[PDB]
């Protein structure tokens, strides 16, 4: 019964001729279903999904009259009838998925709609722009559309309930936060020709809790604690020079953390603005104490530690006011 | 309907064993890419890793039709059945072509007998890197292709578009690169057997020294000068000016063994290694420099120039030749 | 201290030559036997390296069989087929095989030499 | 003879496109997993893999046949021309189906026409993971498969056995480093998509860590950096090198610590309980250097007591902070070890 | 004479089915079985895993195969192992395993007069071994290789070592980058069930890690650390700066190693036989520096309210009870 | 064009590619040369190396001869699947790439005598055992094998297409190595045996030689400043004893950041390299100058050092004088010693 539709259906199906071929453009309907947004790679600029990527189009060629409305089948007839040939044009790297059998559904209607999805992993290209890391926002986005067929003669369209997610929690997200997503869509000229490219737009959001706990308040404290040498008595020469440049090399250990999760990227961050600063705040008051011993032993100015009691914890508050707002707010 | 019988007339009786042309002209093939990205530039592992789309252009008289005023696009599996060139990239060292949904290929024919065949390819490409100036090095890294075994007798391959035939090179963003500038080279490598077609699409990368500025050489010069405050400090403060100078070489040893951590291993002496291994002289030698007037005071006080003239001495030369030593080397490598 | 000691050898008119190893264990290393005919110079004989490929000399190529007791780390060599011109002094090598497994110079380990007399 | 008759007539007018019982009946498959170990769990990856024996069992009326022969062996090029349920794991990444030395499937058909088929797979599965609690967390991964193009109308999942024992796992199939693998729960539910319905077998095993390697390496060496902070409240006030030196290289070597707790830990972007402790560690060898400032700050001579004028009296300040530090250091950790011993 | 040997081919092929073991009916079909190992590397502790690569050789007899009339054994294309039937042998605790196919499979069919068949494979497998670390790195491995028939049981088909002891060979020459290799043995057995026993063979090994790089980067630098905190002891109780600051960077210096050994050696999250001592003596070096805390108490802060017992007393203590840890770690790990 | 397609078809009716050429009539003996276009990086914590070889076999086989205009026949590679080809492994491989790309990078081509030509692109990478006690002045010899991997000795044997020396032909830009410099190769052929007969084995010995200038910037230059810096305190007064104290503690903590780095550059190896030694010898010349002060601050009598104006002051102590001498003196003769050890090798 179902054998002799199958059968005839495939009998005189030529499938390298798209649907409609010259006659009109193939009108093809996408669904997708974020199952997991995996990690983001910064260093290589990427970031891995995995997606139920759903086509709907109309093959008049394969209409049957019969009692069954719809034909459901396996990935066996997927090679038999012609298939659009999408491809994600932001993805370094894709598979599908083949245990314990190809993950693929294929449904014809008695109408000749068919509907085909199948699942997908998706190492797609995300160019981070981290001016203001840790404090950074980003949407990376996943293009697909046809790769030999243009707009005259492929159109994809977004179906209704277009883009769907489920448990966020569930994602492997450990230093963004999934704030949004957005689709669009658009045509792209290349030489070949002009194609419908579909984009979707997901908004990320970096979490600040380690690196407070990790880098600001550490690299703070230790701004603070050189602050200490001035309130030692400018005679203990011994004290106030040990505490000084073990500040320094402190701090040097400090620096280390700064670029560490991050590519090696020529341009200050706002991490780095804020330890190259601090290192030059424990810097200057080891400088401030060579200046007062000189004067005062080895040759306004004997005042010198009573003015740095005041300028220095003023200028680095004046600096954190300017530098959290600069990038909080503005 | 009729598009089908067209398409069905022109596969049979195919030979796809036979080139066009076969006993006649060499067949010309243009050649035009899209470079999608680049990425990977390993200096580890001296190769470089690019996304594109090549595509290839040919006449095949074979598969002129007529009536039909349409460019036909066939499914890619059609690609099988036809002759392609043998076309192959001598530098790379793996490369795949993307396979979802289906295989990223294109067959697209023309009423005129012309054939596009497209393919998305990421491949990796071996590029020989010279980092003795790292990290202020020029790199020129080279993509090279050719045909297997056809000689110009049989095929010849040419730039379609000219110096537009590579497309897409302003729009690449390297962390550690720019693009200074790209070539396309189309030359025949003659043999004594005959000439082969080559084409040569070469890329001028030229290194950022931004990072390397705020995590190098700033720490290094900071260090350096702090160095300097035990010249100041006076000579009797003995467990400070020596606390002051073996933190600081402490502070060096920590710098240096840092960046060989997090940089790339080059298991040779470059610019980078010259500067640190300077910087690490200069604490050294402050330290010294105390030493000697410590010994000269309390070695031979007793016995019995002087002992304030070396550290005054010393509070000019030191800054004048780290400067002169920074004058040379950043005249030396830029 | 790695020393190679050679027993066998003697007056032959078959005969087969072995070669201790102690102090250091040269499963890695490539073990070879090298013949020094009186005042010519030092003749390449066959030699064995870690994947067992053996290599002979065209002079002996088919006639003098080497093989190597990892276990027990020695390498033996087979003579048969012996001839007049065959005698010379045997020494028994081991080295890294660098520049040449068949040069003399690219061997470091040397035995103390076994000397054989053939009489006819 | 017979045997070879009998392989060639069954796929006679067979169709593997169309599942047993088609517009008659629902395809009920009967399943069971044996683990044979439960391999690494990897937290920077949040996924763990299992090895185990797939077991599926389901009757196609259309394989019957009659013969001597009890129970048919298929090779594996007649076995891809039956029907098998698409069976699929939903949390699965990339799982490796084995192929040494040959394919490691399995089917054979009785007489009744009852199928067992069964494949050996290395499965690699996503499990999320909270590490809020690191390293006093528990987990439970869970690995959920069913049915793909097929909803609940057309294929079931059964457990062949109760549930409890429907999943085994061997006495040494344990490849866990780091957990212990406390044990599984095996349920069964219904999973609403877009296209329909379907069954999806759950089973979910317990992971809980082993912290004995964090407090050797971790939490120890930051208690006792902390206690040498403390120490120096018992030095005399005018050894200002001693006591300045004491503070700022503990602070050091807290920063030591701190730095490579971090990278034994995934990098997550927000503070584990691991990260608390070390900020409140760092807090107070903090304040024990500003402590040695108010100290420093009220003494006259500098000078100090000889064996045998007058004399720095012991500070007020250093009386109260070899008690207070010493007490408000004891009173955290009993409330930050009850909090998450608790969980 | 070569067209010969293509009849008889032709012939043994003919009417063979594949889906038939030899003996269908009869007694079991014995299988010998040797393995020629050529290397063993990435012993990971990480991943608990081991790679090895070997010539497995497969012996049995099947008379369906016997050929008459031609004195030399018929070593055939390998292709021609897919038209054969070969065991279901499998690696029961493989990982990940495959056939070389530069510059084509590795594999062999060797046809001999009698009947047998000879069927060798070149594969790289990664097998499981689960490793019992408390003791590292003073420890002794045991990784095994488990081989199976995954659809036969004793009834069919039959395991032997062919050789017997002789069976595997190159053992002796591997050389492991941190282990050596003790012993191994070849075990045949039967897994006994309820429905049959099925055959299997065993090949283990016995892994000795190498103690020496240990002893060099991590027992004797921690050692000596541990002595020069000892030397507080030897300054003056009134040298409040030069013991604070020998006892302090001792500690510093105990978390240097114990931190950056933790990055350079596997990520083996639980205590073993390298932390307890790493552990011990940062406990010893924080002690030498607890000790001049109580002297420094007992001489100003009680002292208004003699100093010498106590440094006379640590003088001898911490060398003693230093050497007995040391006495009773090593015979309890040895 | 019809005539080129005939002998096609014409070629393979009868054929059988599943027996050699020859087959129990005489030895199919097959001619080898290898060009190498690029000696790959070389993997010290792998022991293995990387390789771009354009891989050429030829041999004789009589059923494939033809008559015709043209002389030389090229064979589509569906074609070249059709035909009995010598079935080479690389005995050493570990993980080899045949590249297909775009289309299979292998061509074979007969003469009208019969005699095949078979070219194929290939990346092996294959491993090279080390032993890394002299590391880094340390020198290897990497080999590449390869023979018939079924037929032995008496069916199928392997010669060099001409003189050995002359085979093997590396290009003058092959080279792409970092830490080592490819001095030459040796070629050759030997006898292996296995459990299934005597095979001809193919073997080529590419000898490198470790770059050493690296290391002596970043390991060896700072480890002897280091003991230099520790030595230095010899010539402080006794009577700083917190400066010498610190001096003392805080080299070692100098040698011991180097000590950790410096190991971190090497693989992972269970043994002792000569770089171990190196810096184990160098930390003993640290911990000992602490030592030499604890001994020498053990009889300084007064805590007061001498003044410029000028009471007793303690004098130079003994111990000073001598350790001024002894410990140049011996770190100097070890790395006389050290070098002409390493270097001499
Ligand atoms: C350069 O060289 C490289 C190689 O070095 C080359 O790449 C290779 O390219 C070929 C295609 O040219 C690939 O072959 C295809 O693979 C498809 C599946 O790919 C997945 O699986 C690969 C392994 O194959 C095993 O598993 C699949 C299912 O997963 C199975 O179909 C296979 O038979 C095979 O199963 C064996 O092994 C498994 C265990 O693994 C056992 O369990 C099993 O019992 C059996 O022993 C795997 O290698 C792939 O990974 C590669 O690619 C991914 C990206 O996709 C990448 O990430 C990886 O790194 C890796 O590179 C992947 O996981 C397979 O579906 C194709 O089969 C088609 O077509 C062939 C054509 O000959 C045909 O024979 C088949 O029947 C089938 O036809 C279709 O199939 C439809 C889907 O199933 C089905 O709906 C249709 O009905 C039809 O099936 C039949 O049709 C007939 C009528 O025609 C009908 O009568 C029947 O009833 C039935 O319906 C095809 O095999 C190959 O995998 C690539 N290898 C690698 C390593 O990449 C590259 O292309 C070259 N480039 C150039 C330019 O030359
Ligand atoms: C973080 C701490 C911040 C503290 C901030 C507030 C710091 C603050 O208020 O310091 C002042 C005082 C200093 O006490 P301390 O004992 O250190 O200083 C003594 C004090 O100045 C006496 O008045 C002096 O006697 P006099 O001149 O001869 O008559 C005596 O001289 P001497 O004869 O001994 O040479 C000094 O030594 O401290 C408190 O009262 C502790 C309050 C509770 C502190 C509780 C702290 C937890
Ligand atoms: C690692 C070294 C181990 C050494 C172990 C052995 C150490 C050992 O034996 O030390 C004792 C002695 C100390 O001599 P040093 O010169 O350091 O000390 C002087 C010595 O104590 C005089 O006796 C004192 O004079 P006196 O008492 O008032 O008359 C003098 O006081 P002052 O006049 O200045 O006020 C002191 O300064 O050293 C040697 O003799 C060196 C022998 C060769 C040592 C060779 C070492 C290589
Ligand atoms: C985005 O998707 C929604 C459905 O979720 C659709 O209504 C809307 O038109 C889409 N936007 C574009 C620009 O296609
Ligand atoms: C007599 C001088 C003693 C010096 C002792 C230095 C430390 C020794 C530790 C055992």
């Amino acid at each position: 019964d179902v054998t002799v539709i199958l059968n005839n259906l495939l009998e005189g199906y030529d499938n390298k001729l798209r649907p409609d071929i010259g006659v009109k453009p193939t009108l093809i309907h996408t669904d997708m279903y974020v199952n997991s947004i995996g990690p983001v790679n910064a260093i290589n600029m990427e970031y891995t999904i995995d997606i139920f990527f759903a086509q709907t189009w109309y093959d008049r060629r394969l209409k049957f009259n019969s009692t069954i409305k719809v034909l459901r089948l396996n990935s066996n007839m997927v090679g038999k009838i012609w298939i659009p040939d999408t491809f994600f044009r932001n993805s370094k790297k894709a598979d599908a998925h083949w245990i314990t059998t190809p993950n693929r559904m294929l449904r014809i209607w008695n109408d000749g709609r068919v509907l085909y999805t199948l699942r997908l992993t998706i190492d797609a290209e995300c160019q981070l722009q981290l001016h203001n890391f840790p404090m950074d926002e980003h949407s990376c986005p996943l293009e697909f559309s046809s790769y030999g067929y243009p707009r005259e003669e492929i159109v994809y369209q977004w179906k209704r309930s277009s883009v769907e997610v489920g448990d966020t929690r569930s994602w492997r997200l450990y230093q963004f936060s999934f704030v949004g997503l957005r689709n669009t869509t658009e045509v792209v000229k290349t030489t070949s020709g002009d194609y419908v490219v579909m984009s979707v737009y997901f908004d990320l959001s970096r979490r600040m809790g380690y690196f407070t706990i990790q880098t600001y308040i550490p690299c703070t404290l230790i701004v603070v604690l050189s602050w200490v040498s001035f309130w030692i008595n400018k005679d203990a020469v011994p004290a106030r020079t040990s505490l000084g440049i073990t500040t320094v090399l402190t701090m040097t250990t400090l620096s280390t953390i700064a670029r560490k999760s991050l590519p090696k990227v020529s341009y200050v961050t706002a991490m780095d603005l804020f330890v190259s600063v601090c290192f030059i705040f424990v810097f200057s008051a080891l400088v401030e104490y060579g200046t007062l011993h000189y004067f005062v032993s080895n040759r306004r100015i004997a005042k010198m530690d009573s003015y740095a009691r005041i300028f220095f914890p003023t200028a680095f508050c004046l600096f954190n006011l300017v530098y959290w707002v600069s990038y909080l707010y503005l | 309907s009729f598009v089908k019988e067209t398409v069905d007339k022109l596969l049979k009786g195919y030979d796809i064993r036979l080139r066009p042309d076969f006993g006649g002209p060499p067949v010309c093939v243009g050649m035009n890419i899209d470079i999608a990205s680049i990425d990977m530039v390993s200096e580890v592992n001296m190769d470089y890793t690019l996304t594109m789309y090549f595509q290839q252009y040919w006449r095949d008289k074979r598969l002129a039709y007529s009536g039909i005023p349409l460019n036909l696009t066939l499914d890619n599996r059609v690609a099988d059945q036809l002759w392609v060139p043998d076309t192959y990239f001598l530098n790379d060292k793996k490369s795949f072509v993307h396979g979802v949904t289906v295989k990223n290929r294109m067959i697209r024919l023309h009423p005129d007998g012309t054939v596009l065949y497209g393919l998305r390819i990421t491949t990796t490409a071996a590029c020989m890197m010279d980092l003795r100036r790292y990290p202020l090095d020029e790199q020129n890294c080279t993509l090279e292709i050719e045909s297997y075994g056809y000689t110009t007798d049989d095929i010849e391959f040419y730039w379609r578009g000219g110096d537009k035939a590579v497309t897409g090179v302003e729009r690449i963003e390297l962390p550690q690169f720019s693009i200074v500038e790209h070539r396309l080279v189309s030359r025949n490598v003659v043999f004594a057997t005959g000439a082969y077609p080559r084409l040569s699409l070469s890329f001028r990368l030229k290194r950022n020294i931004g990072y390397f500025i705020l995590q190098t050489y700033m720490p290094s010069i900071l260090i350096t000068i702090l160095s300097w405050v035990s010249f100041w400090i006076n000579y009797d403060a003995s467990a400070a000016r020596v606390a002051l100078g073996i933190t600081t070489v402490l502070t060096m040893t920590t710098i240096n063994t840092h960046l060989r951590e997090t940089l790339p291993k080059i298991p040779y002496v470059k610019a980078i290694d010259m500067y640190l291994m300077g910087c690490f002289v200069f604490v050294f030698l402050a330290l010294l420099e105390y030493a000697f007037v410590n010994y000269i005071f309390f070695g031979r006080g007793p016995q019995r120039t002087d002992v304030n003239a070396i550290d005054r001495w010393s509070r000019i030369v030191f800054p004048f030749t780290f400067s002169l030593f920074n004058l040379v080397y950043w005249l030396y490598y830029v | 201290q790695v020393q190679l000691q050679e027993s066998g050898g003697g007056l032959v008119q078959s005969l087969r030559v072995s070669c201790a190893a102690s102090g250091r264990t040269f499963t890695t290393y490539i073990m070879a036997w090298f013949r020094q005919a009186p005042g010519k110079e030092r003749e390449f004989l066959a030699a064995m390296d870690q994947g067992r490929i053996q290599y002979y000399g065209d002079s002996v190529r088919g006639r003098f069989t080497i093989s190597r007791d990892y276990a027990k780390n020695s390498v033996d060599l087979q003579l048969d087929g012996l001839r007049p011109e065959d005698t010379a002094v045997y020494y028994c090598a081991a080295g890294a095989g660098f520049w040449g497994l068949r040069t003399a110079s690219s061997y470091h380990y040397w035995g103390q030499g076994t000397q054989v007399t053939v009489s006819s | 003879t017979v045997f070879t008759r009998i392989l060639d007539r069954l796929l006679d007018g067979y169709d593997n496109r169309l599942r047993p019982g088609l517009g008659e009946r629902v395809t009920e498959v009967k399943t069971d997993i044996f683990v044979t170990s439960f391999g690494p769990v990897s937290d920077h990856d949040m996924e763990y893999t299992i090895d185990v024996f797939f077991r599926q069992s389901w009757k196609d009326e259309r394989l019957k046949f009659k013969g001597p022969m009890t129970v048919l062996r298929l090779n594996n090029l007649m076995a891809s021309k039956i029907w098998t349920p698409d069976t699929f794991f939903h949390n699965g990444k990339k799982s490796v189906a084995h192929n040494m030395t040959m394919p490691n499937k399995l089917l054979r058909i009785t007489e009744d026409g009852t199928l067992l088929y069964t494949m050996r797979l290395t499965v690699r599965a996503e499990c999320p993971m909270h590490l809020e609690d690191f390293p006093m967390d528990a987990h439970a991964c869970p690995l959920k498969f069913g049915s793909y193009a097929y909803t609940r109308a057309e294929v079931v999942y059964e457990w062949t056995r109760e549930p409890a024992r429907s999943v085994v796992v061997a006495e040494d199939g344990s490849r866990l480093n780091q957990y212990d693998l406390l044990g599984q729960t095996v349920d069964s539910g219904i999973v609403q998509s877009s296209t329909g319905e379907y069954v999806v077998m759950t089973t979910h095993f317990h992971l809980k860590r082993k912290i004995g390697y964090f407090v050797i390496q971790t939490y120890l060496p930051c208690i006792m950096t902390v206690i040498l902070s403390q120490v120096s409240f018992w030095l005399n006030r005018e050894s200002v090198p001693a006591r300045t030196v004491f503070g700022v290289t503990t602070v050091l070597t807290m920063t030591t610590l701190s730095i490579s707790a971090r990278n034994s830990l995934p990098k997550v972007a927000y503070a584990t309980a691991m990260d608390w402790f070390i900020a409140v560690c760092y807090a107070f060898v903090f304040s024990a250097l500003i402590e040695f400032a108010t100290v420093n700050y009220f003494t006259k001579r500098g000078y100090a007591w000889d064996g045998k004028k007058t004399f720095n009296s012991v500070s007020k300040i250093d009386r109260l902070s070899r008690i207070a530090f010493p007490l408000l250091f004891g009173i955290f950790n009993l409330v930050y070890w009850a909090t998450y011993l608790n969980r």
